[PDB]
C-alpha cells in the first residue's frame, strides 16, 4: 500500500532512488506483487484501501475521516451506484491529503489511487459509463450469459438459483433473467459442463 | 536562557528558547487559528489548522508546537497553505452535526467562527457520521458525542488538572470515541461534577441539563410563592454576556432586572455565610478548649467533600457536621421566616443561583432534608439565568438600579470576599482573633511554596499563646497532593487546610459563561474579576467584620440562643455516609 | 395632538395619538422580537414574531399593528405567547436551509438570534421546501429563494421609498415567492442596482458576487504590481464590523494593514476627487459664460445615470461629460505614472473601494476605455474588503498609523467633505468663488422644503452679477419627483441639481456593513457617519480648498495643460449612450 502500480510501459525502468519517485512510487520493505489480465485493478486500489482505514491511528483527521469519506466513491463505482464527475472529486483530494497529515501512513495512503488514475484512466470510463467490468470481477457489475452450443439444457443450474432468475424447458438451454438474480453466482459452479460464462 | 534568532515574513526576532512561533508572533500581531491548544496543558496539535510552510521543508508543518530554530524564514500567506486550511475544515464539517441553529452554544462556537474565518461556500460531500446515543441519565452533565470533535482537551484538563481522569478514548477510526471507562454513565463512575471540562469544551460537546422548566411552572403557579437567592460572585462576569467592559458591576441593574420579572422575593447568601462563620469559628474554639480532632477542614465546597469522601475516606473523622452555607440560609428561610409570615413551609419554593456546578447533585441528596421537607428545590447558573433574563428579554443597560429588603439584604466586605480565594477562611481568623483578643487585622499575606503555584502558606498568631496555621489549596492536583502528605502526615502540626475544588479558587466556577481561547490569551480573567471584586471589597462602606452585624445578633438572641446550641446541632449540623466507588 | 391611555404590566401611561405597543414599550424599556417590522416603510405584520397578549380578546394580537385604545391592560410573560410563539418560530424554521456554515452573515444573521433566545430545542417537522433555483447571471447582486422567509421588505423597500418597484410577489401556497417580471434575471430588467434591496433583506438570501479568486490570483503573479484604492467615506465602517464604539477613524491603521498585506502601492480617491471639482468647475464656466444646456448635472453616482439612460433617453442633453472619480484616477494612474515609471500598461492592475455596488456594473462597461484598456478592472466592496482581511485575521486593535505615498495622496477637507451629502456642490462653489470673484466660504445656509425631507434648496450668491441656485436631492423619490417637475420645465431657473442614487449620501451606501434594525431605532447612523467625517474635516490642518493645492497644478503644467484642453476631451471626457428598456 506504501507505493503504486508498475504498468507494462516501463519494464525498463531502472529501480532506483530518482526514477521510481519521478514514477510515483517508493520500495518501502521492497515486495513485490504482479499483476495479469485475470482481476480486475478498480477493487484492488480499494484492497490496499481497506488496510489503511483499518490500521489508521486515528489521531489526525484525514487520517480518519477522509480516509472511510473516499470508500463511498469507489464502492458505489463498484456496485453502478456512481455518477460521471466523481472521478475528478476524487482529484480534489489527491493533494490536500498528502500536505495535511501527521502519522507516516497519511503521506503514503493515497498514493496508489494517484498512480493508477495516470494510465488507466479510461478503464474507469468502463466501470461508469458501459456499467462493465473489464475483468468480469466486480459482482454487481457482471452478467452471466450461457452459451447454446455447449450447454445441455439439463436444468442442473436450475435448481441451484436462489432468485429463481433462470428458468425453462428440459433438453435445451435455458433463459438468464439479469435485473432478477443477485448475482450470487452460485449456479455457474453446479453446471458440470461449463457452460456459464462472464459478460 | 538561550537567545533563538529567527524571521517571519522578513522580520527578525530575539526569543528565550523553547517559545513557539504562534506566541512569538503573536507577540508580534500575527495570528495563527487554534482548536488543539490550550496553555500548559495540551500541546500535542491534533486540530491540525494551524499550518504553515517553512522554507527548506519537504512538507508542511503545523505551527502550534513547532518549536523555534535559528536562521529559519516563516512565509505564511501562500496559496497552498490556505488550499490546506479550508480542505481540513471541510473535512471537519463533513463530521460535526450541522443544526447549528439548535445548538446550545449557538453564537460563539469556534466551528462557526473558523467557518467564517476560513469563508468556505462548498460542501460537496455526502457521509455518514458518529451514532447518535443520548446519556440521559446523570444528574449535571450531559454527552452529546454526535457533536464532539476528538479535541482531546476535556481528557487532557480531566486528566492533569484535575487529577482525576475518569475519561478515555477507545476505538478505531469512527469508533474511537471519549468515553468513561466499561460504557458506562458518569453518574455510575466517580465524576466530580467539577465543571472544567463543561467550560473547556470548544464545540458545545458538554451540555447540562435544563430545569427551567420546572421553574416556570412554577412561577406560573399562583399557590406557590418564590423566593430567588443571590450569589456574591455571579455579577463577576455576567456582565461579559452583553458586551460589557471588564470587570463591570451592575448589582442595582441586577436587582431591577430580577424584580422586573415578577418573581416575589430576592434574598442572598451573606448572612448565611457570616453565621456559617460564626459556628466555624464556635467550633474551632471548642475543638481548642477540648483537644478534638486536628487537623481540621471545612466543608464548604461540596466537590471536593465529595471527592474526598468517594476516593480516601479515611479522613471523614476530619469533616465538619455543618452544611454550606446556601443550606443554612435556605433551612433558616423555611423555618423561621415562615414562621414569622404564617406561611405553610409546603406553600413556597425556593431557587438559589450558584456559580459552583455541585449545587444540583447536593438538592438531589436525601440526609439533607429538614421537617419533613426538602432544604431547596431547584439550583441555576448563570448561563441559565442568563438566557432566561434574556427570554424575559429586558433590554440590561437602560433599566434603573434597586436594592435589596428586609431583613436579609445587608452585605459585609467578608462575604464579599466569600467567592474569593481564602476569604471565607479569612474571616473566620477575623472573628476568632476578635472574639478572643481583640485583634485588628485587614490583610494577611501568603507563602508560596517553590515547586508547586497554587498552594499557600500563612501562620499568623490569633494571641502569643495560640498560634494557628492556615493553609489554602485550589485545584484537583493540589487536592491530591495535600491529600497525600496529610496521609504522610507532613501537615501534622497545621490547624486549617482549605479546600477550593476548581483552580483559583470559589471564584472560578464551571457554571461561568463560556469564555474564547482569544481572551483566555490576552488577560487571565481571574485577575480581572479579582480586581472588580476586591474593588467592591474596599468599596464596601459599612462593615468589615462579621460579627458587629446587628441583624445576625438580633437573631442568635430571638431564635438561635446560643452559638453552638443543641438546637444548632439538630438543624445546623448533619451526617454524611459511605458513598459507593464504582471506579 | 390627542392624548390617549393605558397601561403597561401595570404601569399607567399617557401617549399621543398613533402610538403603537411596540415603541411605547421600548420607551417604557421593555423589548418584544420584530422581523416584520421597520420604521415608517413596512408595517405589515406578517412575521408573527411580536405577539403580546392582550385581555379580553379572542386570540393574541401583535404589537406592531395593534393600535392603543383607553384603559386597556396588557401582559407579555403568559404560557400562551410563549407556547404559540415558539410554535410559530418551529414552523417558520423549516423552509430555510440550516446549512448556517455557509451562511453569507452567518453571525449577524438575527434569525439565529431569535433561535438562540427563545430556547427552540428541537426540530421535528421535517419535509419539501419550495422549487429550486439560483440567477447568479446578474452582475452584481444574485438570488437564492432557499433561505428567504417571505418577509416582504425588500418589494417595499424597492417599491416606494425608491420608487423603482421592479420585485413582486408570485404564485399561492408554496408557489408564492419574490420575483421580477415574468422570471427573467435583474440583469435585462429595470433593476438600478440600488443596494437597498440588499441591505434591507432580513436572511441574506441577497448577496453580492464574491469575485475574492482573481484578487488572489492577481496578487499571486509576482509580475503584476497592484495598486490598491481607499474611498473618501469607507473609514467610518470598518470599526462596526469590529465592535467598535461609533464612529472611531481607524485610518492609519488600515493603511498599516494592507501594507502588511503586501500590496504594492496604496492611494485614495481624495486627489482625483479634486481633479474633478476643479474639472467641473472648468466645464461650469464655459457652459455659463457660452450660455450653454441648464441646468447641468454632475456623474458622481453610477445608479441614478444608469437609471435615467434606461428611463428617460430625451434628458440626455443636460449631463456632464465627465466620469466618475475613480475612473479618472485609473486613467490618470495607467497614463502618467506609467509613461513616468515606464511601467507597461497592461502589466499593472488597480482594484478600488467603494461602497456603492452601482460602481460593478460599470466596470462591465466597455466605453470606459483608455486606449482599448479598461480604465480600472477589478474592484471590491467594504465587505469584501472585511471578509478579505478575516481570512487574512490579522490582529486589528493593534497596529501602528503610517501616511500614504507621493504625489497622490494629499488630504484637503473640501474632499474629505466629498463623502458627505451635497459637499460636492460646497466645494463647486468654493472653487468657483475663489477663481471669479476671491470668496472664501466654508458652510451654506441651507432651506428644505416644508413636507418633503431629502430634498434641499439653496440660492447662493456666487457674484454680485450672477447668482447660482442650488438643488440637492438624494432618495430615489426625491429623484422622482424632481424629474417629474424639470419634465415641465418648471425649474429652469436653477443651475446645480444634485441626483443622489442612494439616500442619505454614499455614507448610508450598499457596501457598509449590516446593522440590525434595533440599533436603528435609537439613533440613525448617518448622523455619526456626519460626526466623524466633519471631525475628521475640522481637523485638517494644512488646506480646506481643492485648486489650491500645489500637486494638481504641477501635473496641470506639467502633463495635462489646461481644463478642456483637446486632449483632455479626448481622455477626461466622453459621450453616454441611451440603454434598451424591458420593464
Ligand atoms: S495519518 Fe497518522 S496521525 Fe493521522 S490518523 Fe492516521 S495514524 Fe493517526
Ligand atoms: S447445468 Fe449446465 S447444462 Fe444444465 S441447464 Fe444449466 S447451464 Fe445447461
Ligand atoms: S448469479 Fe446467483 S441469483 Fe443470479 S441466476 Fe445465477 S444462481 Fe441465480
Ligand atoms: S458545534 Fe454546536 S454551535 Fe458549533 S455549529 Fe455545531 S451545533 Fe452549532
Ligand atoms: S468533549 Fe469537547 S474537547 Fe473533549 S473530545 Fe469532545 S468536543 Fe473535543
Ligand atoms: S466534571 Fe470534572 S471530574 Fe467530572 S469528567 Fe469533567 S473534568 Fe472530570
Ligand atoms: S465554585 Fe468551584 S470550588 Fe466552589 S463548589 Fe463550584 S466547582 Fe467547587
Ligand atoms: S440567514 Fe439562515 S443560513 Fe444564514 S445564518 Fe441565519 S439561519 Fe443561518
Ligand atoms: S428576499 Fe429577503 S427581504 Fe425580500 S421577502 Fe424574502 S426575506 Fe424578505
Ligand atoms: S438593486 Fe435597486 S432596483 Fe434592484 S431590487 Fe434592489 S432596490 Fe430594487
Ligand atoms: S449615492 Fe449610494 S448608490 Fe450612488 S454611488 Fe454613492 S453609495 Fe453608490
Ligand atoms: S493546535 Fe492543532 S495543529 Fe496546532
Ligand atoms: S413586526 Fe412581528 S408581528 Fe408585527
Ligand atoms: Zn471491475
Amino acid at each position: 500500500p506504501s507505493g503504486g502500480c508498475l504498468p507494462e510501459s516501463l519494464l525498463d525502468t531502472e529501480i532506483d532512488y530518482d526514477n521510481l519517485i519521478a514514477a510515483g512510487s517508493m520500495m518501502g520493505s521492497g515486495g513485490l506483487i504482479v499483476m495479469d489480465e485475470d482481476n480486475c485493478m478498480v477493487d484492488v486500489a480499494r484492497f490496499f484501501l481497506d488496510f489503511t482505514q483499518d490500521e489508521s491511528c486515528g489521531k489526525c483527521p484525514p487520517c480518519r475521516i477522509g480516509t472511510k469519506r473516499m470508500l463511498e466513491i469507489l464502492e458505489r463505482i463498484c456496485d453502478g451506484k456512481g455518477v460521471e464527475g466523481d472521478i475528478e472529486r476524487l482529484e480534489e483530494l489527491a493533494v490536500g491529503i498528502k500536505s495535511s497529515a501527521l502519522c507516516g501512513l497519511g503521506q503514503t495512503a493515497p498514493n496508489p489511487v494517484l498512480s493508477t488514475i495516470r494510465f488507466f484512466r479510461d478503464e474507469y470510463e468502463a466501470h461508469i459509463r458501459d456499467k462493465k467490468c473489464p475483468a468480469g470481477v466486480c459482482k454487481h457489475l457482471l452478467d452471466f450469459k450461457i452459451n447454446a452450443d455447449t450447454c445441455k439444457g439439463c436444468g442442473i443450474c436450475a435448481k441451484k438459483c436462489p432468485a429463481d432468475a433462470i428458468s425453462g424447458e428440459k433438453k435445451k438451454p435455458y433463459n438468464i433473467d439479469t435485473s432478477k438474480c443477485i448475482k450470487c453466482g452460485a449456479c455457474i459452479e453446479a453446471c458440470p459442463f461449463g457452460s456459464i460464462s462472464k459478460a | 536562557m538561550k537567545e533563538i534568532t529567527f524571521k517571519i515574513n522578513g522580520q527578525e526576532m530575539i526569543v528565550p528558547e523553547g517559545t513557539t512561533i504562534l506566541e512569538a508572533a503573536r507577540m508580534n500581531n500575527i495570528d495563527i487559528p487554534t482548536l488543539c491548544y490550550l496553555k500548559d496543558i495540551n500541546e500535542i496539535g491534533a486540530c491540525r489548522m494551524c499550518l504553515v510552510e517553512i522554507a527548506g521543508a519537504r512538507a508542511l508543518q503545523a505551527a502550534c508546537v513547532y518549536p523555534v530554530a535559528n536562521g529559519i524564514e516563516v512565509l505564511t500567506n501562500s496559496p497552498k497553505v490556505r488550499e490546506a486550511r479550508r480542505v481540513n475544515l471541510e473535512l471537519i464539517l463533513s463530521n460535526h452535526n450541522r443544526e447549528c441553529t439548535t445548538c446550545i452554544r449557538s453564537e460563539n462556537c469556534e466551528l462557526q467562527t473558523l467557518a467564517t474565518d476560513l469563508g468556505v461556500s462548498d460542501i460537496p460531500f455526502e457521509g455518514e457520521k458518529s451514532g447518535k446515543l443520548i446519556d440521559d441519565l446523570s444528574t449535571s452533565v450531559v454527552r452529546d458525542e454526535s457533536k464532539c470533535i476528538l479535541c482531546k482537551r476535556c481528557v487532557s484538563v480531566c486528566r492533569d488538572v484535575q487529577s482525576v481522569a475518569v475519561l478515555g478514548t477507545v476505538g478505531r477510526g469512527f469508533t474511537s470515541q471519549v468515553q468513561p471507562v466499561f460504557n458506562k454513565s458518569l453518574a455510575d463512575v466517580g465524576c466530580i461534577n467539577c465543571g472544567q471540562c463543561i467550560i473547556n469544551c470548544p464545540v458545545g460537546a458538554l451540555k447540562e441539563k435544563s430545569d427551567i422548566q420546572r421553574v416556570w411552572d412554577a412561577i406560573a403557579d399562583p399557590s406557590k410563592t418564590v423566593i430567588v437567592q443571590t450569589a456574591p460572585a455571579v455579577r463577576a462576569a455576567l456582565g461579559e454576556e452583553f458586551g460589557y467592559p471588564m470587570g463591570t458591576s451592575v448589582t442595582g441593574k441586577m436587582a431591577a432586572a430580577l424584580r422586573r420579572l415578577g418573581f416575589d422575593k430576592v434574598f442572598d447568601t451573606d448572612f448565611g455565610a457570616d453565621v456559617c462563620i460564626m459556628e466555624e469559628g464556635t467550633e474551632l474554639i471548642g475543638r481548642v478548649t477540648n483537644g478534638g480532632v486536628l487537623p481540621m477542614i471545612t466543608s464548604c465546597s461540596p466537590g471536593w467533600i465529595k471527592f474526598i469522601e468517594t476516593y480516601y475516606p479515611e479522613a471523614i473523622p476530619h469533616l465538619s457536621s455543618c452544611k454550606s452555607p446556601q443550606n443554612i440560609t435556605g433551612a433558616l428561610l423555611k423555618n423561621h421566616y415562615a414562621q414569622t409570615n404564617n406561611i405553610d413551609p409546603k406553600d413556597m419554593v425556593v431557587v438559589s443561583i450558584m456559580p459552583c456546578t455541585a449545587k444540583k447533585y447536593e438538592v438531589q441528596r436525601e440526609e439533607l432534608c429538614t421537617d419533613g421537607n426538602a432544604d431547596v428545590d431547584i439550583s441555576i447558573t448563570t448561563r441559565e439565568l442568563a438566557r432566561m433574563i434574556k427570554e424575559a428579554r429586558i433590554l440590561f443597560n437602560k433599566l434603573p438600579d434597586e436594592d435589596f429588603d428586609d431583613y436579609y439584604g445587608e452585605s459585609t466586605g467578608a462575604a464579599v470576599i466569600f467567592g474569593a480565594t481564602g476569604g471565607v477562611m479569612e474571616a473566620a481568623v477575623r472573628t476568632v482573633a476578635d472574639v478572643l483578643n481583640k485583634k485588628d487585622i485587614q490583610e494577611i499575606d501568603y507563602q508560596i511554596v517553590r515547586g508547586v503555584d497554587g498552594i499557600k502558606k500563612a501562620s499568623v498568631e490569633v494571641t502569643p499563646d495560640l498560634t494557628v496555621n492556615l493553609v489554602v489549596a485550589h485545584g484537583g492536583a493540589n487536592i491530591r497532593e495535600v491529600m497525600e502528605q496529610l496521609k504522610a502526615g507532613e501537615l501534622a502540626d497545621t490547624h486549617f487546610i482549605e479546600l477550593m475544588a476548581c483552580p483559583g479558587g470559589c471564584v472560578n466556577g464551571g457554571g461561568q459563561p463560556i469564555v474564547s481561547a482569544k481572551d483566555k490569551m490576552d488577560i487571565d480573567i481571574r485577575t480581572e474579576r479579582a480586581k472588580a471584586l476586591y474593588d467592591e471589597d474596599a468599596n464596601v462602606l459599612t462593615y468589615r467584620k462579621s460579627h458587629q452585624n446587628p441583624s445576625v445578633i438580633r437573631l442568635y438572641e430571638e431564635y438561635l440562643e446560643e452559638p453552638n446550641s443543641p438546637k444548632a446541632h439538630h438543624i445546623l449540623h448533619t451526617k454524611y455516609s459511605a458513598k459507593p466507588k464504582l471506579v
